[PDB]
């Protein structure tokens, strides 16, 4: 991959680096292998993000999750409305569903 | 149904040829392209009026009428 | 009344908001349509929103707007001290 | 439906006038005159032979909307010179190169003989 | 669902939309039938008891007119079996159900209507015929065009809904959205093409024109540019007339590859106080595009300013372009013998390639690719040469086309089409593929039943070597027509899916609002966010901005 | 008339891509005639 | 006698089949302006097709040049053309139908094809041949 | 008499070709479009159908009778029914036809348009009676009858112009070119490889002198010399329909002119 | 760098040069003390929230940190004296109008912005080696525990 | 040029669209999923005319 | 008014382009060696070829004696007098850039309704050429 | 539509005379838009006008099978044959004016078909008519005078604009509105009221003196009673009993 750090000078210039790429996902036994670089490590499955990381570590995978959907096709759409989404997905502690077994089990009055 | 009386693009009438563009078709054993030019039908529109004109009225001719004087 | 708070420690903002606008030009709109007393001079107009428009500019709409809080506290705040600047 | 009747294209109505002349307040000395029951035909041919007085500094037509048959003309002209007259001037230039043309036509037909 | 959270209305129409070039951008055109049906209750007031008479004495049967009487005590009285009496003596407080007039606001609609654009208040326009008139440059942000689509109005009952209408719900308040913090609308199609040939350096324009295209412009001044050229004839650019459009004080500089403040190729964009100096304006400036001439006008001017340049542009251009003319045909598809045959040997070089590649793997010496199966990298290496050949066809096809072919001058106005599309109808259609792989061997060990088995030549597998333009071969149609198919299928089935995301979406978030406190709040007063967007600004006013102190080496910062 | 006179039914638990155009509809279904909603390859055309 | 067979899609998995029998039947400058034809250079073909436009239905068959078109293309007018004003009958005046649609005059296409022989498009035509002007002429 | 100046090429009683020289092409646009548009004509315009056994329907017949072009010579002589002072029509702002055709043959019998007979007062005018243009004798094939079958139905013609409905214009298309070298480069000319061998040369080039390949572009230069060609229904002479568009256009200048004056007064 | 920031600064000074005629050639009467306590206290009023205790306070700070940035990259003095060539009667009208375009930027009170998100996400989405567009976007609001194509990108 | 094809059921035309079924006795075998004790399945769904 | 810059060129070469009546074209002055001419004419009313020399002249108004959307243009009457009548091309527009090329070489870059012309030349004879409107007078 | 999935509606018609036209007089009958063309890359609609000119001009029926040796350029020579420009391009003058457009206008005959979608079969509007018995709301259908639905993606949309009293309008007086009578002691609607005697009673409450009245849609009344079916108590109150 091509990664922009900066440079001895001050200035940003892209350095190749050899990234390992994966099918299937053990992150927590993976972090600890010697060698890596374990404060960059990622997962494609937020879920494991959240269950070794932590709820606002979620709330970031969850955020790049969602934004690398909608930037595939190449639109764009502004922060705040994907942030607001993943804010709600994170609101309780956990990482809710959009389904009914998720938003639609809280506490908001019936006739909602 | 029967052939239209003008030409839709220009309006040149065109529905007293009909009996005459058959008759250069069959006794005259004329090509329709040079049957369109004996009549008369120079633009392209008018030459398409008498060329794709399909003569349905002979069809419905065929049943008998439904009153009879 | 603890449900109001004291002028002096209104912590909402100073400006009049587009939903506010909104709804205080058809209010009062709607209330010379019924042929309430016109507080501003007219040069030639009937149509009961151009009336409220210009009494906003010059500042003439005798309402006051009733600002909620998430907890039923509420800010009172007058048509005429709220900046129109949207 | 809702079509209009044809004859709204040419027919003037009722409280209705052929011209309407109201000055123009962007420019001075100049005029927008609103033809009724007129279309491109009458609007080119008055537009191009103002265009031919020298006295003239602005001349051009349009037809607002194609719903309806009518078409604005704004006419500027030079200080002292009336647009009313100059649209008087241009109208008797278009009268008078059209009788001319109907009598050249007619004497030019009569020298034939197919027909 | 069906009966309370949407239900049907009083008070609407629903017809066939048109586009009238001629609107405003905030106008809708109403048949005068809808207009007769539909009402609005205006209450008697001393400012219209004479106007209200006149529209009650002209009855139901007349545009103007009214329908029904309401007095004071709520007794209605329908105008129709009430001449018997004579006109009817009006009081103030009463309310006369009167047609909808022209400038009245409403509310116009397109369903699906997936986002708030979709339903946008419009001023009435009442006109003749039956079908509904709308402006070209809001189609987008409706997703409608004119095939055959039905749009619905609703009509405001009261002052409150009715100035609630025109003052949040108005088209020039839609115009720079908030999903994108950048203009929805924008100018299209014809007005996209024709702007792009009026503003090029050859395009020039003699008295007569020009005065007839400032008089199309409402708000010009009545002053006469000075023409660009004096002598020996006064000509003026289109450059200058478009000018007369675009509001005073506006600043817009834009810098393509390769442009200078000399543009060689004119490309680029510079506008100095509503003047454009140079560069063709196409759509990266008059598109619904980020930092464009909509977006500067609408944020430094105001919405209102902005509607009206959607207008003026299109009518000085739509004039422009009525006696220009713009056409396409046939002739437009059609490369040259040269191409033609550097098109044809650039396809038999990337077949030999593919040749090579099949005859290496099978004397099994071709190595799969590091994760992959043999049989996987070998495709992936066909589908690759395959693919280059198509798109260097296309290249060789594009650089071949005029200036003055008509295909080419819309891709380069950007108002339709795009490279693909010239190099498909003119060079080569190219590999069709189902499932994002190649046609698969339906048939034992074949596509079809006109190949030998196990036989993976490109033309065996669904390469189309022909254009549209030349004609597909029966094999190659088939295979086009496998291709095809996969799209309508995949057209149908997300549509269905997509629709039941949006709606699980709109109904997981509609309880949020931003409160007083600035907090984004549910309907328990949870909080999710302790200030909107963690910023607190609303998506319509953000621009991108290049942040000068994070960039650039330590020697420049220090400078 | 004559092509709903020709037109043929495929009722949609299977395990296949039934919707596609198969190689083997090669001169026995037309590859051009399906609606385009929810039958979109499900009604084929001899 | 022999000279014809009916072929169903399981015995098709065990013959070759020629698409023409002008260029594939016989043992083996070309005008650029033709498409690329594949040979397939075999010499051991079992039965030719009778003509490649077959494949197509009732309605595809009425499209001119469907293969210098776009396939969805070919698929929308294929649904379209039964929305057609026409002659769907000519004895539509002794027949108690809940709607019918006549065309005043309907035209056969100046550009026909030799399938739509056998529909009797050219007897009962739904269209009209209009002269068509592609140009941006007011917007409208 | 020093104005616009005409030369005839070719002239018969259906086509007139001449040029238009010495005007502007403003006039020269307006006469072609008050020639198509705007010229009275007599038309059938109301039918009544008191026997219709045909394989037509009566709005399908009442249209092609329309169509039919009469003879509208003495057009001026008739008034319009809207500014005429009667019930429905008279005599002075209309014409009637009627048609009576039976089925006595076994073999299918034509209706024509001679077969309409005016059984009005044409009070000594020349308008009404269908243009026979054909070697037959016949006019236009309305309809066909089979035995038994019988078409009655009276009609009336009134005055018009094909602005209200294109039954009324008495001009076929209308030719109109100026400037056939291109030397006032009105047109840019889309090309392949050269523009002059693929765009073929217009017959009119024969009467101008080509470009004298090299010379600056000439931008004084303003459209003149129209080639026009002007065809004819047969409801009136095509010579008078040349005639009487001037008439027309002149008579609308005139009308503006008019108005100024009535203005001017209050 | 290029990042959506509210106020558009360039656009504010390209109008205060073309306003007020800066001659570009002579020198400015402008100050550095006038400049630094300018943008200074111009700061100040970028007011987003209005509490007057410390909790609200630290979040009206963190909530204009990166405009801030920006503000202070673009109105730097030499950028100012050097680059623009403002006047003191320019640069107070730059610093007027960022304080009126920053405050119109506010998001209003009473704004749904809930529905304004779904409808911003979804209607995206009605147009769309791993998986990708709709069928990764269902799989992400469906929160799936098995998903088609997990993977581990280790530095 | 009416084909029939067709039949008249009260009054109206009524056309039989061709039914598409998998053909009967004849072998086809099939792998199942992961998730299920069942590998490979052959089936034949025997039919008498 | 009074003309601001007159100065004789040497039209080094023209470029069509892409255009087929403007052609951008460079010329040097033939009594400075630091004066160069980058200008877009319209080649259809004023025809230039290389070797050419030009009389280039710029002025602030077009009227004879001193007079330092300005006034709304009327077309010219029958005895109309301006410096045009000493000149072959004329063309009017405006100024939107000075840049400082060398320590004593300055450009200017006008537009005319978006026909660029660029002047280099020392700081001393281009210093009557202000950011505003000017016209440029051209004789062969 | 023609036989190529082009479909469209008339945006407007205009006579002869303000149509453009050739040096020959002919005028289109019908003006599609240039932009129709290269997105879709429909080039069999091209091919097709080229034939169908050289058809009428040479009186023969064009051969447009798919699969055949026909190319462009085999129909280009036969058109230029016949005094006509190879690829169909014409020179046309403007109908307004009588210039020349500065460009030429591919110009040919195509077949085109008239669809079922008549526009004077789909327009239709409803102030006020007849309203369905169950939920009492504008009944459904055009040919029955029915009104148009608000759907909840329209009701989404107007939460997003901020516009509630239009919000509470449209579902309200522009549809079922219904006022009840509820007892305060029990919020059920079971409120027996002689209106014309001034009478209000709450038989199982026993009381005369705790009644109000709502407004709420004629279908939220149906629930509610559907409700009290299903044994369930919606009782709606109009004081708070708890603090938010
Ligand atoms: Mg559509
Ligand atoms: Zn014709
Ligand atoms: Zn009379
Ligand atoms: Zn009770």
């Amino acid at each position: 991959y091509d990664r922009k750090v900066p440079s001895p000078t001050g200035e940003y210039v892209k350095e190749p680096e050899w990234v390992l790429e994966t099918d299937g996902v053990n992150l927590s036994e993976v972090m600890t292998v010697p060698g890596i670089d374990p404060t960059r490590i990622y997962t494609n499955s937020f879920i494991d993000i959240m269950e070794v990381l932590g709820i606002e570590a979620g709330r970031a995978a969850l955020y790049k999750e969602v934004y690398n959907v909608i930037a595939s096709d190449g639109s764009y759409v502004n922060y705040r409305h994907m942030a607001l989404l993943v804010d709600v997905m994170t609101t309780q502690g956990g990482l809710t569903s959009v389904t009914r077994h998720g938003f639609n089990r809280s506490n908001t009055g019936a006739l909602m | 149904m029967i052939v239209p009386v003008r030409c839709f693009s220009c309006g040149k009438v065109v529905g007293d040829k009909w009996e005459s563009y058959l008759n250069l078709l069959q006794e005259d054993e004329l090509d329709e392209g040079t049957a369109l030019s004996r009549l008369g039908l120079k633009r392209y529109c008018c030459r398409r009026m008498i060329l794709t004109h399909v003569d349905l009225i002979e069809k419905f001719l065929r049943y008998n009428p439904l009153e009879k004087r | 009344k603890e449900k109001a708070i004291p002028k002096d420690q209104r912590a909402t903002t100073p400006y009049m908001t587009k939903y506010e606008r909104a709804r205080i030009l058809g209010t009062r709109a709607l209330q010379i349509s019924m042929n309430a007393p016109v507080f501003v001079d007219l040069e030639g107009e009937t149509d009961p929103l151009r009336i409220a428009m210009k009494e906003l500019a010059e500042k003439k709409i005798p309402l006051v707007i009733r600002r909620y809080l998430p907890d039923g506290s509420f800010e009172d705040w007058s048509v005429e001290e709220l900046i129109v600047d949207l | 439906m809702n079509a209009p009747d044809r004859f709204e294209l040419f027919l003037l109505g009722e409280g209705e006038s052929k011209l309407k002349i109201d000055p123009d307040t962007k420019a001075p000395n100049a005029v927008v005159i609103t033809f009724e029951k007129e279309d491109h035909t009458l609007g080119n041919l008055i537009r191009a032979e103002l265009l031919n007085d020298r006295k003239v500094l602005f001349a051009a037509y349009k037809v607002e909307h194609p719903f309806f048959a009518r078409f604005k003309l704004r006419i500027q002209t030079t200080e002292g010179y009336d647009p009313k007259d100059a649209l008087k001037n241009a109208c008797n230039s278009i009268i008078n190169k059209l009788g001319a043309l109907k009598t050249n036509f007619e004497t030019e037909w009569n020298l034939q003989t197919l027909a | 669902r069906g009966n309370l959270m949407g239900k049907r209305v009083d008070f609407s129409a629903r017809t066939v939309i048109s586009g009238d070039p001629n609107l405003e951008l905030d106008q809708v055109g109403v048949p005068k039938s809808i207009a007769k049906t539909l009402t609005y209750p205006e209450v008697v007031t001393p400012y219209n008891i004479d106007r209200l008479t006149q529209l009650v004495r002209n009855g139901p049967n007349e545009h103007p007119g009214a329908k029904y009487v309401i007095r004071d005590s709520g007794d209605r009285i329908d105008l129709r079996y009430s001449k018997r009496a004579g006109d009817i003596q009006l009081q103030y407080g009463w309310k006369v159900e009167r047609h909808i007039m022209d400038n009245d606001p409403v509310l116009f609609n397109r369903q699906p209507s997936l986002h708030k654009m979709s339903m946008m208040a419009h001023r009435v326009k009442v006109i003749p015929y039956s079908t509904f008139r709308l402006n070209l440059s809001v189609t987008s942000p409706y997703n409608a065009d004119f095939d055959g689509d039905e749009m619905n109005l609703h009509v405001p009952q009261s002052e409150e809904t009715r100035a609630e209408l025109s003052q949040l719900c108005a088209v020039p308040l839609q115009i720079v959205s908030p999903q994108s913090n950048k203009p929805c609308m924008g100018i299209v199609q014809d007005t996209l093409c024709g702007i792009r040939k009026l503003t090029l350096r050859d395009t020039f324009i003699e008295l007569d024109q020009v005065l007839n295209m400032l008089y199309w412009v409402p708000d010009w001044d009545g002053v006469i540019p000075t023409p660009a050229i004096i002598k020996p004839k006064p000509l003026w650019s289109g450059k200058q007339i478009l000018s007369v459009a675009i509001p005073n004080g506006i600043h817009l500089q834009r810098f393509d590859e390769g442009t200078t403040l000399l543009s060689p190729k004119d490309n680029g964009m510079l506008i100095i106080d509503g003047q454009i100096i140079f560069g063709v304006v196409e759509k990266k400036t008059v598109g619904s595009s980020n930092g464009g001439l909509i977006h500067v006008v609408t944020r430094e001017k105001g919405p209102q300013v902005c509607a009206k340049l959607f207008g003026n542009i299109q009518k000085v251009v739509n004039f422009w372009l009525l006696h220009n003319g713009f056409s396409t045909g046939i002739g437009d598809t059609i490369a040259d013998g040269p191409t033609m045959r550097e098109i044809t040997e650039t396809i038999a070089e990337a077949k030999k390639k593919v040749l090579d590649v099949t005859k290496e793997a099978q004397a099994n010496l071709l190595t799969a690719k590091h994760g992959m199966t043999l049989r996987e990298s070998f495709e992936d290496n066909v589908v690759r040469f395959l693919n280059e050949a198509r798109d260097k066809a296309g290249r060789l096809a594009e650089v071949n086309l005029k200036d003055l072919n008509n295909v080419k001058q819309m891709v380069m106005a950007g108002s339709k089409g795009s490279f693909i599309n010239i190099a498909q109808m003119s060079a080569c259609v190219g590999q069709q593929s189902v499932e994002g792989k190649r046609i698969a061997f339906g048939f034992v060990d074949r596509t079809l039943p006109h190949f030998s088995k196990d036989d993976y030549s490109p033309e065996s597998k669904g390469f189309v070597e022909n254009s549209y333009l030349r004609g597909l071969t029966p094999q190659e149609f088939f295979f086009h027509a496998m291709g095809g198919r996969e799209g309508l299928i995949d057209t149908a089935v997300k549509t269905a899916e997509t629709g039941y995301i949006q709606r699980r979406l709109v109904k997981a978030l509609e309880d949020i609002m931003v409160h007083y406190d600035n907090t984004t709040r549910n309907s328990l007063g949870n909080v999710i966010q302790f200030i909107y967007g963690e910023d607190g600004m609303d998506a319509a006013h953000i621009e991108k901005q290049s942040l000068d102190t994070i960039g650039g080496s330590d020697a420049a910062f220090e400078k | 008339t004559l092509s709903h006179l020709r037109r043929t039914n495929t009722p949609i638990g299977k395990l296949a891509k039934p919707r596609q155009l198969h190689n083997t509809h090669w001169g026995l279904v037309c590859p051009a005639e399906t609606p385009e909603g929810q039958a979109c390859g499900l009604v084929k055309n001899l | 006698e022999g000279l014809v067979e009916y072929i169903d899609a399981e015995e098709e998995e065990s013959i070759l089949i020629a698409m023409q029998p002008e260029d594939l039947e016989p043992a083996e400058d070309v005008d650029p302006a033709k498409r690329i034809r594949v040979s397939h250079h075999a010499t051991t073909f079992t039965h030719c097709e009778i003509h490649p436009s077959m494949i197509l239905g009732v309605a595809a068959s009425i499209i001119p040049f469907p293969d210098h078109n776009q396939s969805p293309r070919n698929t929308y007018q294929s649904a379209m053309g039964k929305q057609a004003m026409g002659v769907f009958l000519t004895n539509y005046n002794v027949r108690m139908d809940t709607m019918a649609n006549i065309l005043y005059y309907p035209q056969k296409p100046l550009g026909t094809t030799r399938a739509m022989e056998y529909l009797k498009f050219r007897e009962l035509p739904a269209g009209q041949n209009a002269i068509v002007a592609i140009a941006c002429y007011s917007g409208y | 008499s020093e104005g616009p100046q005409v030369k005839i090429r070719e002239a018969s009683k259906d086509n007139v070709d001449f040029i238009l020289s010495n005007v502007d092409l403003a006039m020269a646009n307006s006469l072609r479009r008050v020639m198509i548009a705007e010229i009275p004509t007599l038309a059938i315009d109301s039918v009544e159908v008191e026997t219709n056994t045909t394989v037509l329907a009566d709005e399908f017949i009442a249209h092609r009778l329309g169509l039919i072009p009469l003879q509208s010579m003495d057009i001026e002589q008739l008034e319009y029914s809207r500014d005429c002072f009667c019930e429905d029509h008279c005599d002075k702002c209309s014409v009637v036809l009627t048609l009576q055709a039976f089925g006595e043959s076994e073999s299918t019998t034509n209706v024509y348009s001679k077969d309409l007979v005016i059984v009005s007062n044409l009070m000594g005018r020349n308008i009404g009676h269908p243009i026979i243009q054909d070697k037959e004798g016949n006019g236009v094939l309305i309809c066909k009858l089979r035995k038994g079958q019988e078409l009655k139905l009276t009609c009336v013609a009134k005055k018009g112009i094909a602005k209200e409905h294109a039954k009324w214009g008495p001009a076929a298309a209308i030719e109109f070119e100026y400037d056939p070298w291109n030397k006032l480069k009105h047109t840019d000319y889309w090309y392949e490889q050269d523009s002059a061998k693929e765009w073929p040369q217009s017959k009119n080039c024969e009467y101008e002198d080509p470009p004298n390949e090299g010379d600056p572009f000439d931008y004084k230069a303003q459209a003149d010399t129209f080639y026009m060609n002007v065809e004819s229904v047969g409801s009136i002479p095509v010579d008078q329909v040349v005639v009487r568009g001037i008439d027309t256009l002149q008579k609308k200048v005139a009308s503006i002119l008019l108005a100024l004056t009535q203005m001017d007064q209050d | 760098a290029n990042w959506p920031l509210p106020v558009n600064i360039r656009r504010i000074i390209q109008n205060a040069q073309q306003t007020f005629h800066i001659d570009h050639t002579k020198p400015s009467d402008l100050t550095i003390k006038d400049i630094v306590l300018g943008v200074k206290d111009l700061q100040e009023n970028l007011l987003v929230l209005r509490g007057k205790n410390e909790i609200i306070q630290n979040a009206q700070r963190d909530a204009v940190t990166l405009f801030c940035c920006l503000l202070r990259s673009r109105l730097a003095t030499r950028r100012v004296l050097q680059e623009y060539r403002l006047t003191k009667q320019a640069f107070d009208w730059v610093l007027s109008n960022i304080e009126a375009q920053f405050l119109r930027s506010v998001v209003h009170p009473g704004e749904m912005v809930g529905v304004l998100a779904a409808q911003s996400i979804g209607e995206p989405a009605t147009q769309m080696k791993v998986t990708s567009g709709v069928p990764r976007l269902k799989e992400i609001l469906n929160v799936a525990k098995n998903m088609k194509t997990p993977s581990l990108t280790v530095y | 040029f009416d084909m029939g094809g067709y039949f008249i059921i009260n009054g109206s035309e009524k056309v039989l669209i061709a039914q598409e079924r998998s053909a009967g006795n004849i072998v086809q075998v099939f792998k199942k999923a992961a998730p299920s004790p069942i590998s490979h399945v052959a089936e034949i769904r025997s039919a008498l005319e | 008014s009074n003309t601001l810059f007159d100065d004789i060129f040497q039209v080094s070469e023209v470029d069509p382009g892409r255009y087929n009546k403007v052609c951008r074209i460079e010329a040097a002055s033939t009594t400075q060696d630091q004066c160069k001419l980058t200008l877009d004419i319209n080649v259809e009313l004023f025809p230039v070829a290389a070797q050419d020399s030009l009389t280039v002249t710029i002025a602030s108004s077009l009227n004879l004696e001193d007079t330092p959307a300005t006034r709304s243009w009327r077309p010219p009457q029958a005895g109309d007098r301006s410096l045009a009548d000493d000149y072959d091309y004329v063309m009017y527009g405006t100024a939107y850039k000075f840049e400082e090329v060398s320590k004593d070489l300055i450009a200017v870059y006008y537009s005319f309704g978006g026909l660029l012309m660029r002047l280099e030349g020392n700081y001393r004879n281009l210093n009557n050429l202000k950011q505003e409107n000017a016209y440029l007078l051209i004789r062969r | 539509a023609s036989r190529h999935g082009q479909k469209g509606t008339i945006g407007i018609t205009y006579r002869r005379e303000d149509m453009p036209f050739t040096a020959e007089g002919i005028v289109p009958d019908l003006i599609i838009n240039p932009h129709a063309i290269p997105s879709r890359m429909t080039v069999a609609h091209l091919i097709e006008c080229l034939l169908s000119k050289v058809a009428a001009l040479s009186g023969n029926e064009g051969d447009a099978s798919p699969f055949t040796d026909i190319t462009v350029e085999g129909i280009s020579k036969l058109l230029r044959e016949h005094g006509y420009q190879s690829r169909g391009f014409e020179v046309m003058y403007n109908g307004h004016t009588g210039k020349k457009l500065m460009a030429q206008i591919f110009f040919g005959p195509t077949y085109y078909q008239r669809l079922r979608h008549m526009v004077d079969d789909k327009i239709h509007a409803r102030a006020r008519g007849p309203m369905q018995v169950l939920t009492r709301q504008p009944v459904e259908g055009r040919s029955r005078d029915g009104g148009l639905r608000f759907g909840e993606m329209e009701r989404d949309c107007m939460i997003a604009h901020g516009a509630a009293s239009f919000l509470k309008e449209r579902l309200m007086e522009a549809s079922d509105a219904f006022r009840v009578h509820i007892c305060g002691i029990c919020g059920l609607m079971t409120v027996i009221a002689k209106l014309n005697h001034n009478q209000f009673e709450c038989k199982g409450c026993d009381n005369k003196i705790d009644i109000y009245q709502i407004h709420i849609p004629y279908a939220a009344k149906l629930l509610f009673q559907e409700l009290m079916a299903m044994n369930i108590t919606p009782r709606l109150y109009t004081d708070r009993s708890r603090d938010f």
